[PDB]
């Protein structure tokens, strides 16, 4: 058995209230006085704020606050803020034999932004790996807020599409994107073509660099 | 049996005890004697017995003594520290274990301070670790106090449960009470003997007699005042002590 | 306050016996009143619980992983650990330790809640990729960075299978424009990251920038010092 977090993303607007039902199964799950709600920073151990099943631990925002109907459990808060994108699973004790049950886990989303500017940053291979028998051109993205990202990689006049490895968008600690790509090329063909460029689209809008072997 | 928390008192009383069949069981996994050694058991007499009762893991029989610490001695049963009597241990798998868990063996695993010995204390309040208070809570440092040993049949030993039994002889300031027997014989007749009337220690010829005590005199006295005549115990005849011959 | 270590990885092979360790620092272990638990989860998907072991001895296991999984105590050196025999593919997860509260029972097992504090987690992967270490490279401060009061300079750590790798600046000293990209995993089947970080541009060559790269399911450790261009 397992308590279906009702739903699986969330939508919400920076400063009103959100609330997140739990639903699961029976009075082994419902009818009990045990409830816990865990928040996951991405890259990082999750942590209970909620107990019990309506209890603050000691030091906690105050906008935390859950309830309890039925078979159903809700979480809900009454202020948004930008730091709280999280994941968010639900605990519970049961009498089956799986003693405790998990959460599939709901995402907090904070929309509501002003379209950045993706930073871009070149850098062509380093002097050791030229001495290395290889090349690597290093893209690098940051601060895009909206994340539908695409790069496309360019030799002197050309577009190119091999060798070029391109990380899915990441987010930051300021809750915007950050992203990267790696071009694979062989000294030789590094100083074949007299410069190449990483070009970046985003929004319709374009913002490309370009760097030269020496 | 009973558990651990609260243990059980029952108060032998005046009686004849046998400690050899005890002793020589060899059913008892731990016999160990502290005020006095064993087999000087069925030769005292003391005042009362006290026999206590319960049931522990297996290795946590060695907090049953005189002067030790842990979850058990600290609170649960406390000996006092010049104990008298004789702790008896056996193991008992078999008859407290079930499959699935014998969850009604519970023992006390917090208390706000150690207890004296033989004190016993059955309260069940939610104790509080912390500073803050509890209101009758559970929660962060307001825990429930009693745990319960699970006991399951395939356990390894010392984790199977042991049933104990510490018996403490007292000897408050009375005029007597409980003790071992005594062995006893055939009566000779015709014979100078050395006999033994259950007090009455001599010497002498028994012969049958024709005198009539009162039915509750045990002994005649001559004048002067020496042992003549006794009465057998066990079949309530008069018998005459004369002494063998010297000259 | 409490804390929680966890130990004891490397790219375990398929149908071996891995084993985790956990250490605490701050509560000791038979003290009662806490349960040390495990928890694992899969990447991109929820949690799921898996054992706990109290003080005396007492274990509990989940059915699904039952006859499989046995945690066990140290009270020497206040530590807890698992171990997980015959791995399958399955099991490439990040692996939690934590205490439960587990409040009283009553003729019945004890039933535990909302646990308290989660360990750090390490991330243990289970394939047949071997293990390799970072090659490095420092990807120097230049002009076409240079814009400006700031100009950019990092390094390159690629090549390696064992996932969990870290790169700091000057002995973990700087923490401003310090950024370390997520890694990449190739069609080779290694990763390889690039960290970069921005310093004032009249600071060029100014001050000590070395990267300091630990890899620690081997043990490479090797400091690299990024200049400007020559």
């Amino acid at each position: 058995q397992s308590a279906l977090t009702q739903p699986a993303s969330v939508s919400g607007s920076p400063g009103q209230s959100i609330t997140i039902s739990c639903t699961g199964t029976s009075s082994d799950v419902g009818g009990y006085n045990y409830v816990s709600w865990y928040q996951q920073h991405p890259g990082k151990a999750p942590k209970l704020m909620i107990y019990d099943v309506s209890n603050r631990p000691s030091g906690v925002s105050n906008r935390f606050s859950g309830s309890k109907s039925g078979n159903t459990a809700s979480l809900t808060i009454s202020g948004l803020q930008a730091e709280d994108e999280a994941d968010y699973y639900c605990s519970s004790y049961t009498s089956s034999s799986t003693l405790v049950v998990f959460g599939g886990g709901t995402k907090l989303t904070v929309l509501g932004q002003p379209k950045a500017a993706p930073s871009v940053t070149l850098f062509p291979p380093s002097s050791e790996e030229l001495q290395a028998n290889k090349a690597t051109l290093v893209c690098l993205i940051s601060d895009f807020y909206p994340g539908a990202v695409t790069v496309a990689w360019k030799a002197d006049s050309s577009p190119v599409k091999a060798g070029v490895e391109t990380t899915t968008p990441s987010k930051q600690s300021n809750n915007k994107y950050a992203a990267s790509s790696y071009l694979s090329l062989t000294p030789e063909q590094w100083k074949s073509h007299r410069s190449y460029s990483c070009q970046v689209t985003h929004e319709g809008s374009t913002v490309e660099k370009t760097v030269a072997p020496t | 049996f009973a558990s651990v928390y609260a243990w059980n008192r029952k108060r032998i009383s005046n009686c004849v005890a046998d400690y050899s069949v005890l002793y020589n069981s060899a059913s008892f996994s731990t016999f160990k004697c502290y005020g006095v050694s064993p087999t000087k058991l069925n030769d005292l007499c003391f005042t009362n017995v006290y026999a206590d009762s319960f049931v522990i893991r297996g290795d946590e029989v060695r907090q049953i003594a005189p002067g030790q610490t842990g979850k058990i001695a600290d609170y649960n049963y406390k000996l006092p520290d010049d104990f008298t009597g004789c702790v008896i241990a056996w193991n008992s798998n078999n008859l407290d274990s079930k499959v699935g868990g014998n969850y009604n063996y519970l023992y006390r695993l917090f208390r706000k301070s150690n207890l004296k010995p033989f004190e016993r204390d059955i309260s069940t309040e939610i104790y509080q670790a912390g500073s803050t208070p509890c209101n009758g809570v559970e929660g962060f440092n307001c825990y429930f106090p009693l745990q319960s040993y699970g006991f399951q049949p395939t356990n390894g030993v010392g984790y199977q449960p042991y049933r104990v039994v510490v018996l403490s002889f007292e000897l408050l300031h009375a005029p007597a009470t409980v003790c071992g027997p005594k062995k006893s014989t055939n009566l000779v007749k015709n014979k100078c003997v050395n006999f033994n009337f259950n007090g009455l220690t001599g010497t002498g010829v028994l012969t049958e007699s024709n005198k009539k005590f009162l039915p509750f005199q045990q002994f005649g006295r001559d004048i002067a005042d020496t042992t003549d005549a006794v009465r057998d115990p066990q079949t309530l005849e008069i018998l005459d002590i004369t002494p063998c011959s010297f000259g | 306050q409490v804390q929680l270590q966890e130990s004891g990885p490397g790219l375990v092979k398929p149908s071996e016996t891995l084993s985790l360790t956990c250490t605490v620092s701050g509560d000791s272990v038979s003290s009662g009143s806490y349960y040390w638990s495990w928890i694992r989860q899969p990447p991109g998907k929820g949690l799921e619980w898996i054992g706990y072991i109290y003080y005396s001895g007492s274990t509990n296991y989940n059915p699904s992983l039952k006859s499989r999984v046995t945690i066990s105590v140290d009270t020497s050196k206040n530590q807890f650990s698992l171990k997980l025999s015959s791995v399958t593919a399955a099991d490439t997860a990040v692996y939690y330790c934590a205490r439960e509260r587990c409040y009283y029972g009553s003729g019945r097992a004890p039933r535990c809640v909302w646990f308290d504090p989660w360990g750090q987690g390490t991330l243990v992967t289970v394939s047949s990729a071997s293990t390799k270490g970072p090659s490095v490279f420092p990807l120097a401060p230049s002009s076409k960075s240079t814009s400006g009061g700031t100009a950019a300079l990092g390094c390159l750590v690629k090549d390696y299978f064992p996932e969990p790798v870290t790169v700091s600046w000057n002995s973990g000293a700087l923490t401003s424009g310090v950024h370390t990209f997520p890694a990449v995993l190739q069609s080779s089947g290694l990763y390889s990251l690039s960290s970069v970080v921005t310093v004032p541009s009249s600071s060029l060559g100014t001050q000590t920038y070395i990267c300091n790269v630990n890899h620690k399911p081997s043990n490479t450790k090797v400091d690299k010092k990024v200049e400007p261009k020559s």
